[PDB]
RNA sequence: UUGUGGUAGACGAGCGUUGUAUUGGAGUUGAAGUCAAAGCGUGAGCAUUGGUGGAUCCAAUACAAGUGAGAAUGCCGGCA
RNA sequence: CGAUAGAAGAAGCUGUUGGAAAGCAGCGCGCAAAAGGGUGAUAGCCCCGUAUUUGAAAUUGUUUUCAUACCUAGCGAGAUCCCUGAGUAGCUCGGAAAACGUUAUUUUGAGUGAAUCUGCCCAGACCAUUGGGUAAGCCUAAAUACUAAUUAGUGACCGAUAGCGAAACAGUACCGUGAGGGAAAGGUGAAAAGAACCCAGAGAUGGGAGUGAAAUAGAUUCUGAAACCAUAUGCCUACAACGUGUCAGAGCACAUUAAUGUGUGAUGGCGUGCGUUUUGAAGUAUGAGCCGGCGAGUUAUGAUAGCAAGCGUUAGUUAACCA
C-alpha cells in the first residue's frame, strides 16, 4: 500500500501562513519564512504578555508623581500615609484614574494628613 | 542464532542461571603462584553480575 | 459479537516510531546519541567484544570434554515423588506406553529414583532402582523386579 | 433450549425441540474470538505486491559525478531512494508471511462461546431434510420462504450436514445468503450470520464437538 | 496536600493519512479535490457558508502499513 | 475424456428533478444468471455476456480396452571341478571432496603393486574375535528446480515524480569513434454538432454569431494550488537607523462563521532568525535562492524481557505433509 498525502502537508503549511497575515515582504507568501516569523512573534508576544504589567504599574506610579508633585508631598512619601495611617488597600491604578476625575482625589490626599 | 563456539566450552550453565566457570592462572606458571592461591583457584566459580548479560545473550 | 464493533482487553503498545519528529520524542538522533561509532549504520559490535581487551571468555580456560565425539546415555526416569498422583499398579512399559509417559516407538532403559514415602503397593518392572527408592518401595509392602 | 422447528410455509411447527446443555456454557470467552476473527480475516491476504529495491531497477552503477571539483552534490548513483528514477529502499516484499497461529483448544473455546451466543438469540430457527427438498432447483421458492420468514435483510446462513444439492442451487444466486456444511463454518462466518438455521442432525455432531 | 523549566534519553496517552472488513448513511436538488471568510478545540487537528468543479464519499469499532517533511553543497519540474 | 473456431441462453413499465435517469419514488417480474463491460448520471429485467445445456469436417493430447511382438518364472540331488570385472584395491610423495584447516572413508598428478570363497573390503590410526557387504562394468520413470511462453483469473499491488527503463512508433530521440549510457510527456464532449457567417487585421488570432446542458468545455483542450508577474477599491509612507515583529495607541475606511468585531497602523516601550555541530554561535563557522512533489529504522528466520489470552499438575504443544 502507498500514501502519498499531500492534502495533510498543505493544510497544515495554509494554517502556518495564515497566521502571519500583515507581515513584510514574502514574510507572507514563503511558508520557510513565515514559521520562523510566527514563532518568533509568539516568543515576543509571551515576554510582552509579562513586560506590559511591568510597564503599566510604572506609568501608573508616573502619573501618580506628578498629580501628587503639586499638592506639596513626593509620592514615596504618599505610600506610607496609605499603609501606616488610615490603612488603605485602594490600588496603584485607581489614585491615578480618580486624577482624570480631580476633586474627589483631593479628598484622599488631604485625608491622610491627620 | 548461533550459540559462540569459544563460549559453550568455557560455561556450562547450572541450574537457575548462575553460570559457571574456572578459574585463570591455573596453567602456567608454578612457582610464581603461592600454595593459597593455587587451591584457591582449583576450586571453580561463577561469573559477575556485571558480566551476565554479556553472557547469558552469548549462550 | 457484533463485528461492527470488536475490541480486545489490552493488548496495543507503544509503538516507538523513531524517525517521525520531536513531539512523540524519539526524533532526529532517534535515541543512537549523538555521533558516535552506535549512532551509524551497523553500529553494535561483536557481542562479545570489550574492544581489544582479551575478552572474558578469551581470557578464561577452557572445559575439558572427557568422552570425547561420544553422547551420554540418556534414561527415561521415573521419580517417586509424582508417580504417586499416576495411578497405577503394575508398572512396566506396557502400561507406560498406555499412560502415554512413554511411547511406544522408544527402545529406551527405564530408571526409578526418589525418596519420598508413597502409600499403596506398586509393583515395578525397571532396569535400575535407587538404594533407598527400592527401600522406601518396599516399606510400602511392594515389590521391585530389576529387569537384565 | 426451546430451539423449534419451521417449515417452509415461514409458519413454526408445534413441538420445539429441547437442547443438550453441554452446549451452551455458562462461561464466555471474548478474548479467542477476536484472536479467532483476526487469524481468519488474515490468511484471506495474497500478499503478492512486490517493489524494486536500489539494486534491481535497471540502473547505472557508474557515478554520475566525480565525487569533488564539479559542485553539486555527491550522488553516487542515478538510482538511489531519492532520485527520481527509483530504487524504493524499504518497500513492500512478496515474502510477507501474514500468518497467525491460535491454539487449538483455544480456537475450540472461541468455536464453543460464539456458537452459545448465536445459538441463543431468538433466530437460529431450526431446520429439517423436507424443505431442503420441496424447494426446487429455482430460487423464487427460497425467496418465497425468506420473505414469510421475516429474514430479507439479514444475512442468514443454513449450516447441513449432508450437503444437499437442491438448496445450493438456490442461493447462489443471492448474494446474501449462503449454505455450509458443519465442518466448513468459521468464528467470523458464524457471527457474522445475524439469522441462522442449523438442521436437527448436527447438534448430535456439534454436541460431541463441544 | 505536594508539585507542573529542560537537550541527550526512559515511560504513558493520543491526532491524522491509505486501504480491507462488517454496521449506519449522504450524493447531478451537485461528491471528493481547490481557493476565500471576521469559527470551535489543551495540541496534533476539526467543522460551517459561498464561488469553482462535475462523480464519488463521510462518521463509529477493529485490522494492515510504501503512514506524517524546512534543512541531506538532496533528486525532478517550474519560477524569480 | 479433453485442447484448438462457436450455438441457444429468462425477466419492466409509469411519474419527478433533469441536457440525457439506468438514480429517487410507485406497482411488478425472473433466476442453476445479483461475475463483468458498455448504454448521455449509480441498471438483476436496454444490449453484450455469465450460470446452465450443448456441438468438430481437420489437426493434436491423456487414458482405457482387445490382439500383437522382444524380454522375463520354480523346488531338489552330486562335489578339492571352473568362473565371479588388474596397472585394479592398496603402500609411498605432493593436493583436494567430505561438516572436519587432511584424518578413518572418497577422489588423484608421480612411483611401486596383491589375493581369489579357508577369499576381498568395512564397523575414525591399528591387531585379534564377532558381525555386516561383495568393489574395480552399464541403464533407470516418479517425488524435485525453473517459467520469457498459451489460456482463464486473482490481488487489504502501482495508478503518469508511481508502476517494467518504456501507458505514445522506447531501448526511440539523444551522448559517445566504441563497448556502452539513456530520458520526458496521457484525459475536449456522451457525440465534432472541430466553432459556416460578420467586424478589425496582411495573417495567425481576437471579439459577436452558431451548435451544445456549460464555449471560465474551443482544440493552450478533466480538475487547475503555490512560488511567480501584472491591475484595482480601502489605509499608511518622501528627518529617517529598521532579524522588520510584538505590547500599547491615535486618526482613517468599512461592516462580520455577532463577536469586549474587521483592514491599514502616524507615535511610545521592547526586540542580534531556523536546522546542524559545539565548552559556547546573531555569528566574521557552516546548509538551504523560492514553491510543489519524491526521499531515510522495514522484512524473513531465531534469542531474552514486559503485558494480555488459552490450557494446566504425569502438564502444554505441533512442524513437514494430506483433504
Ligand atoms: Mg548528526
Ligand atoms: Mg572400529
Ligand atoms: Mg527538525
Ligand atoms: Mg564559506
Amino acid at each position: 500500500m502507498r500514501i502519498k498525502g499531500g492534502k495533510q502537508t498543505r493544510v497544515r503549511r495554509k494554517k502556518w501562513l495564515k497566521q502571519a497575515s500583515g507581515s513584510f515582504g514574502t514574510r507572507h507568501a514563503s511558508y520557510k519564512v513565515a514559521k520562523q516569523t510566527v514563532i518568533q512573534a509568539a516568543k515576543y508576544a509571551y515576554r510582552d504578555r509579562r513586560n506590559k504589567k511591568r510597564d503599566f504599574r510604572s506609568l501608573w506610579i508616573l502619573r501618580l508623581n506628578a498629580a501628587l508633585r503639586e499638592q506639596g508631598m513626593t509620592y514615596s512619601v504618599f505610600i506610607n500615609l496609605l499603609k501606616k495611617h488610615n490603612i488603605e488597600i485602594n490600588r496603584k491604578v485607581l489614585s491615578e484614574l480618580a486624577i482624570k476625575e480631580p476633586s474627589k482625589f483631593n479628598l484622599i490626599v488631604q485625608k491622610v494628613k491627620s | 542464532m548461533k550459540v559462540k563456539s569459544a563460549a559453550k566450552k568455557r560455561f556450562k550453565l547450572t541450574k537457575s542461571g548462575q553460570i559457571k566457570r574456572k578459574h585463570a592462572y591455573t596453567s602456567h606458571l608454578a612457582p610464581h603462584k603461592t600454595t593459597k592461591q593455587k587451591r584457591h583457584l582449583r576450586k571453580q566459580g561463577t561469573v559477575s553480575a556485571s558480566d551476565f548479560k554479556r553472557i547469558g545473550n552469548l549462550i | 459479537l457484533n463485528q461492527l464493533k470488536s475490541v480486545p482487553k489490552a493488548r496495543n503498545h507503544k509503538t516507538k516510531t523513531l524517525g517521525r519528529g520531536h513531539g512523540s520524542g524519539l526524533g532526529k538522533t532517534s535515541g543512537r546519541g549523538q555521533k558516535g561509532q552506535k549512532a551509524r549504520k551497523s553500529g553494535l559490535t561483536r557481542p562479545g567484544f570489550e574492544g581489544g581487551q582479551t575478552p572474558l571468555y578469551r581470557r578464561l580456560p577452557k572445559f575439558g570434554n572427557a568422552r570425547k565425539g561420544f553422547l551420554k546415555q540418556e534414561w527415561v526416569v521415573l521419580n517417586l515423588n509424582k508417580i504417586a498422583k499416576l495411578k497405577l499398579d503394575k508398572i512396566n512399559r506396557a502400561s507406560l506406553i498406555e499412560k502415554q509417559v512413554i511411547s511406544a516407538k522408544s527402545q529406551l532403559p527405564i530408571k526409578l529414583i526418589g525418596h519420598t514415602k508413597l502409600e499403596k503397593p506398586l509393583h515395578f518392572e525397571v532396569h535400575k532402582v535407587s538404594k533407598q527408592a527400592l527401600k522406601a518401595v518396599e516399606n510400602a509392602n511392594g515389590s521391585v523386579k530389576l529387569l537384565e | 433450549a426451546k430451539l423449534k422447528l419451521i417449515k417452509i410455509d415461514g409458519s413454526f411447527e408445534t413441538e420445539p425441540v429441547k437442547l443438550s446443555p453441554g452446549l451452551i456454557a455458562k462461561e464466555l470467552k471474548q478474548q479467542p474470538v477476536f484472536d479467532a476473527v483476526l487469524v481468519e480475516q488474515a490468511s484471506w491476504r495474497q500478499g503478492t505486491h512486490s517493489i524494486l529495491t536500489k539494486g534491481e531497477v535497471r540502473g547505472g552503477g557508474k557515478k554520475p559525478y566525480k565525487q569533488k571539483h564539479t559542485g553539486k552534490a555527491r550522488q553516487g548513483s542515478t538510482r538511489n531512494p531519492h532520485f527520481v528514477g527509483g530504487g524504493i529502499v524499504f518497500g513492500p516484499k512478496p515474502n510477507r508471511n501474514y500468518s497467525l497461529k491460535l491454539n487449538k483448544k483455544a480456537h475450540t473455546a472461541a468455536l464453543h462461546t460464539v456458537w452459545s451466543e448465536k445459538l441463543a438469540s431468538d433466530n437460529t430457527h431450526l431446520v429439517d431434510q423436507n424443505l431442503f427438498n420441496k424447494t426446487e432447483g429455482k430460487t423464487k421458492v427460497m425467496m418465497q420462504f425468506l420473505k414469510s420468514a421475516k429474514l430479507l435483510d439479514k444475512n442468514v446462513l443454513f449450516v447441513v450436514n449432508t450437503l444437499n444439492t437442491n438448496l445450493e442451487q438456490s442461493t447462489s444466486n443471492i448474494k446474501n445468503v449462503q449454505v455450509k456444511h458443519l465442518d466448513k463454518v468459521s468464528v467470523r462466518d458464524l457471527m457474522l450470520a445475524n439469522a441462522l438455521l442449523v438442521e436437527k442432525e448436527v447438534l448430535k455432531a456439534l454436541e460431541g464437538k463441544f
